[PDB]
């Protein structure tokens, strides 16, 4: 809308001053524990079964 | 911050005080304090949503849109409120406008996606998540990758008699969860997704260990509690499963969630809490009586309790009379379900199969009403002997 | 009489499990007030309201699958109860004895409500019909069909002209009791409607749903009168005050909310209950509210006049 | 012999997406 | 198995009644899922813990992952895989009292297992369903780990 589109910069101004730490990407992340090393150790066992070894 | 702490009263006070003071400070830079007033209005609207003052939440979102109409978060919250109303039509209308404002906004696509997934529209739902990863602004969105994984997993919950369609989806889901967990070691849902596919593949031994290791980081993912509790049922450690379902209901649901209540009923049945199993399913039927699967389970518990009462002649008259009418009611319910049952939720052969067992036991149950009367009389003789012997002393 | 909302009477551990319904009635023969309660333990307990307190007078045995709803006659010394077995039982308040047991079928009795003249007893059904049973006759006399889904809620208008019913498909139906004709079918809620209640002046209809919102509809014109917001969970029961200015609501969130009809704002929210409050009812003059829930306790609140 | 009938509940191993975080914004 | 009990507990209070000993302090902890109450005295010198600390507690009858029921002797030479290897803090001791709401008319709903870790006291107060592996005067291991979050 010609009159509304002029304020997208204002919404960017608001959003530029606004701050939120939990987002769709960070909502999926743990508080401090890393799962890779253990689950990849489990996948070491599972991968052999998936390959039928 | 008080909102982040759950201090709804303090958050309300501070946002209101911020708006009242903002009118005084806006005298220096109206544009800046207007932006601040937008942030304060949105924060207060989000709080009123949590505080259920929905007219003020609606008005504050509309005020932001009156003054700052490109603020996508107002459209999404208006839609989310419609979602909370259960109005997927209205919710989709608000989220669609958000996509009409910013076609690459991932939450708008995701919110409509949630509507499609809840409606079992796996294809249309998938379209929302696929559209996000191709764009550079969201090309690394783990939420969308995981969403495709969840789409495949959600299809895994539906029964396809040809296991390859499911298995093809299993490999699609697992490839996603494996790569996402490789890229982001703190990814809760990729790890759980690997566990979920292993569980569908039947590898409960590893899946339980994975769900436990995910649970160690956080107590707020119900599916991790539910997956653990399901394996505890499968591993026959029913007490632990029951305990998880009871506390899960008290912590996460402000109402009795029939899914958890049903999982609890399944565990309680095996846990020997037949009294609570009965009561839990009666509560479930009281909550969702048109759900024919729960109605079947009620009839089943009535049948299983009666089976015990009817096997042993030590069972008394009130027990037998309750068992007869309860078993008549159960047979009546299976007969009723055979006429009014919801054919899309359960296997039609199951209701017909259990109905027969109820009718058979009801036929045998009539004898016990006559049998039970004598057992009451048997004690009276000893009491009469006791009375004369007391007179002897 | 307190000039502020607060708990007036408290009966702890009243039942072996959740208490699903409570009713307050005025016995015109003695001019004495009576409270009756129904629970999953199959027992119907009669408490008599005296000197602002409840005396447990009778414990009525008879049900077999828990008591879903109970109501008390405003004209007769009789209390009514319904069970998940869909059987209706009528109880003698003078002697504490069972009057009648009605076998309606597996789905013909659910929520229960007495007519304002209390000569009739209405109950919701799974087949989308509202059955009306005669207190003296004990037979299904007529049946009102909404042709929608399961009727979870029903309520009589105090003027005795309208009987409202709320279905699981969120549709609200208003029936003419004298003719049994469906007067109005409202969009209601997008979620199941677990409870509804008419105003004493019978101009407004209150409806409660799983959405946590409460809606007000005009009984004569079926137009949307207003929207109320505030419950954090499913709204389990609603009852209008006989003083025409207030109504009460109950929810799975363990809270009971009382609303001012003019300002359409909640005056007070009760947290004396420890679990879901399945039922709330006002006394015959609206000065007091009785409530029961999953905590197995029966509570009465005093309300400002 | 008919395999023992369990409580009718469709088995779902879930990985539910979290609610989108629209938390209040700091200034 | 031999896992007599298991839940996640958090430290709610350190020697509220005041510190009587230097290297040891009272922990008034509570669990998350089974809602268990726990009083535990720990060697705060070797394993200092602060208030609000979250720890995984797993009362087991033995240290061997196979649950083969050990004999209660100390042996520095031990070749068998042990649960303590992946656990941070472990105590060991006898149950010296069990207490519930038993009455002359009915049995208890709750069980309180009292354990003495060679002088270090503990009380795991729960329900009559979790404290099933528990039997008075029996050797048990605490196998606990603080959650690094």
């Amino acid at each position: 809308r010609s009159f509304v589109d002029a304020e997208v910069d204002v919404t960017r101004d608001i959003v530029s001053r606004e701050r939120v730490w939990r987002t769709r990407t960070t909502i999926l992340q743990s508080t401090g524990k890393n799962f890779s090393k253990n689950i990849f150790a489990i996948l070491q066992s599972v991968k052999a079964r998936e390959e039928g070894r | 911050l008080h909102f982040r702490l759950g201090n709804l009263g303090e958050a309300k006070k501070y946002f209101l005080a911020s708006l009242d003071r903002a009118k005084a400070e806006a005298e220096h830079d109206e544009h800046y304090y207007n932006a601040i007033s937008v942030t304060t209005s949105y924060n207060l609207a989000r709080l009123y949503e949590a505080m259920c003052e929905f007219h003020e939440a609606e008005k504050l979102y509309k005020n932001i849109l009156r003054e700052h109409p490109n603020y996508v978060d107002c459209y999404l919250r208006l839609g989310a409120m419609a979602r909370d109303k259960g109005n997927f039509y209205e919710a989709s209308d608000w989220f669609k406008e958000a996509l009409q404002i910013n076609q690459d906004h991932p939450d708008a696509w995701s919110l409509i996606g949630n509507l499609h997934l809840a409606k079992q529209e796996w294809g249309p739902g998938q379209k929302k998540f696929e559209r996000i990863l191709k764009q550079p602004s969201t090309q690394s969105d783990t939420y969308s990758m995981l969403a495709l994984g969840n789409v495949w997993l959600q299809t895994l919950h539906q029964p396809t008699r040809d296991r390859e369609k499911e298995k093809r989806h299993q490999d699609r889901a697992l490839a996603i969860y494996k790569q996402v967990l490789r890229n982001d070691a703190k990814n809760l849902y990729a790890a759980n997704g690997i566990g979920a596919v292993l569980a569908h593949k039947g590898y409960f031994r590893e899946a339980r260990d994975v769900f436990a290791q995910v649970r160690e980081a956080t107590a707020d993912i119900s599916d991790v509690w539910l997956n653990l509790a399901h394996i505890y049922v499968e591993q026959k450690q029913y007490i632990s499963a029951v305990q998880m379902y009871e506390n899960c209901l008290r912590k996460f649901y402000k109402h009795q969630n029939t899914e958890v209540v049903l999982y609890l009923a399944r565990a309680l049945f095996k846990c020997g809490k037949l009294q609570e199993c009965k009561q839990t399913l009666l509560k479930a039927r009281h909550v969702a009586p048109s759900d024919t699967v729960l109605m079947f389970n009620v009839a089943l518990v009535l049948q299983r309790l009666a089976t015990s009462v009817l096997k042993d002649e030590k069972s008394n008259l009130k027990e037998v009379l309750n068992a007869v009418k309860e078993l008549e009611l159960a047979h009546r319910y299976f007969s009723y379900l055979s006429k009014v049952g919801d054919k899309m939720r359960f296997d039609l052969a199951l209701a017909a199969t259990e109905a027969r067992q109820c009718s058979d036991l009801l036929s045998q149950a009539q004898y016990h009403v006559a049998r039970a009367r004598k057992q009451d009389e048997e004690e009276r003789e000893l009491r009469a002997k006791q009375e004369q012997e007391k007179e002897l002393l | 009489m307190t000039n502020q909302y607060g708990i007036l009477f408290k009966q702890e551990q009243a039942h072996d499990d959740a208490i699903w319904s409570v009713a307050w009635g005025t016995n015109k023969k003695e001019n004495s007030e009576t409270v009756v309660t129904g629970s999953l333990d199959d027992l119907v307990k009669v408490w008599k309201w005296r000197d602002e307190r409840l005396d447990l007078q009778w414990s009525l045995e008879g049900h077999q699958l828990g008591v879903v709803s109970v109501d008390i006659s405003h004209t007769l010394p009789i209390a009514a109860s319904s069970s998940l077995d869909a059987h209706i039982r009528l109880w003698d308040l003078e002697n504490g004895k069972q009057i009648k047991s009605i076998d309606a079928g597996p789905v013909d009795a659910w929520t229960l409500a007495f007519s304002p003249d209390s000569q009739y007893l209405a109950t919701g059904t799974h087949v989308g019909k509202v059955n009306i049973f005669g207190v003296e006759s004990g037979k299904k006399e007529y049946s009102l069909d909404t042709r929608g889904k399961f009727i979870l809620s029903i309520a009589y208008s105090p003027d005795g002209k309208y009987l409202a019913s709320g279905a699981i498909d969120g549709i609200i139906n208003i029936f003419d009791i004298a003719t049994g004709k469906l007067l109005h079918t409202l969009e209601g809620h997008a979620m199941p409607i677990r409870s509804l209640t008419f105003s004493p002046d019978s101009q407004l209809l209150v409806t409660a749903s799983d959405d946590g919102y409460i809606k007000i509809y005009d009984v004569q014109h079926a137009n949307l009168a207003g929207t109320l917001s505030g419950h954090a969970s499913w709204v389990l029961n609603v009852a209008f005050c006989p003083d025409d200015t207030h109504f009460v609501s109950s929810s799975s969130d363990k809270s009971v909310k009382v609303w001012d009809v003019g300002t359409r704002t909640c005056v007070h929210t009760f947290f004396d209950h420890q679990d879901q409050v399945w039922g709330v009812k006002y006394n015959g003059n609206g000065s007091k509210i009785v409530s029961v829930g999953d905590d197995q306790e029966i509570h009465i609140y005093d309300c400002p006049i | 012999l008919p395999e023992r009938s369990g409580v009718v509940c469709r088995v779902k191993y879930c990985n539910s997406l979290p609610d989108i975080p629209f938390d209040p914004k700091f200034i | 198995a031999g896992i007599l009990f298991e839940d996640i507990f958090d430290v709610k209070d350190i020697d509220p009644e005041g510190k009587k000993f230097d290297r040891v302090s009272r922990l008034h902890c509570e669990s998350e899922s089974f809602k268990m109450d726990l009083i535990l005295d720990v060697n705060i010198q070797i394993y200092p813990v602060d208030l609000g600390d979250k720890f995984r507690l797993v009362i087991a009858s033995t240290l061997y992952e196979d649950g083969t029921l050990d004999d209660g002797e100390y042996n520095p030479t031990d070749d068998r895989p042990s649960r303590a290897d992946q656990f941070e803090y472990v105590m060991y001791g006898k149950v010296y009292r069990i207490e519930g709401d038993e009455t002359s008319t009915e049995a208890a709903t709750r069980l309180s297992a009292y354990v003495s870790y060679g002088g270090l006291l503990m009380r795991l107060q729960g329900d009559a369903n979790n404290l099933h592996g528990f039997e008075v005067d029996s050797r048990v291991y605490l196998l606990m780990k603080k959650l690094a979050f």
